[PDB]
């Protein structure tokens, strides 16, 4: 499975006030119709100039763009903070929920591994197979920065 | 909580059979997609077979079609990798995972002598 050119320059971008508001905040990454291609999934993504404007919970709107019963990648750019510290940090999602078809669901778990060794750099990873994971702030949290983490995204854990 | 423990390994004649085992802890095999992959000293992992939750459909991958079967027993919660017609090609450290967790075990080592 190749990745697309589009990842490649997505995942360099997130690594003037009006291109600020271009960047993204969250995007999806899917397979191709013909299975050989990891590629960007068309409007599904979440621009920094969305918050605010459309957008109230960035990490909430996200979750409720993955799919039920298909896998996905995704980068998602979080913001969170210790007790001295406030930090922000790029973070590769694996999503593989149970009632995934098994056959898709193979390529894109044998796959992962390189799409992000495209992603270099990356330094942290959550995989979830279910909403309860996925919407686990604490474990984000602990993924982003272990027990010291105490808020995330804005609010207090 | 969670263990992964894998078994089964060992020292085969080119053309034999083995069975891996992964004995689980901490969560019931039949609810997770359970999958075997393998790696090489500086090679990337191969993922080889897999096994649906609830249902049992089943993945193998081409290199193995014809020669391996993954199973399980819901009630030992343990998975099992069947190998027939063994290659030296498939001498690897196998690895029983969850897809879609992070944690792995430490593996049980496979060697085919040509």
């Amino acid at each position: 499975v190749a990745v697309s050119d589009g990842v490649i320059k997505v995942f360099n971008d997130m690594k003037t006030p009006e291109e600020v508001k271009k960047r993204k905040k969250a995007v999806l990454f899917c397979l191709s119709e013909d299975k050989k291609n990891i590629i960007l999934e068309e409007g599904k993504e979440i621009l920094v100039g969305d918050v605010g404007q459309t957008v109230d919970d960035p990490y909430a709107t996200f979750v409720k763009m993955l799919p039920d019963k298909d896998c996905r990648y995704a980068l998602y750019d979080a913001t969170y903070e210790t007790k001295e510290s406030k930090k922000e940090d790029l973070v590769f999602i694996f999503w593989a929920p149970e009632s995934a078809p098994l056959k898709s669901k193979m390529i894109y778990a044998s796959s992962k591994d390189a799409i992000k060794k495209k992603l270099t750099g990356i330094k942290h990873e959550l995989q979830a197979n279910c909403y309860e994971e996925v919407k686990d702030r604490c474990t984000l949290a602990e993924k982003l920065g272990g027990s010291a983490v105490i808020s995330l995204e804005g609010k207090p854990l | 909580q969670v263990q992964l423990v894998e078994s089964g390994g060992g020292l085969v004649q080119a053309g034999g059979s083995l069975r891996l085992s992964c004995a689980a802890s901490g969560f019931p095999v039949n609810h997770r997609t359970m999958a075997w992959y393998r790696q090489a000293p500086g090679k990337e992992r191969e993922w080889v077979a897999a096994i649906e939750s609830h249902g049992q459909e089943t993945w193998y991958a081409d290199s193995v079609k014809g020669r391996f079967t993954i199973s399980r027993d819901n009630a030992k919660n343990t998975v099992y990798l069947q190998m027939n017609s063994l290659k030296p090609e498939d001498t690897a450290v196998y690895y029983c995972v969850r897809v879609g967790a992070e944690y792995v075990g430490q593996g049980t080592q496979v060697t085919v002598s040509a």
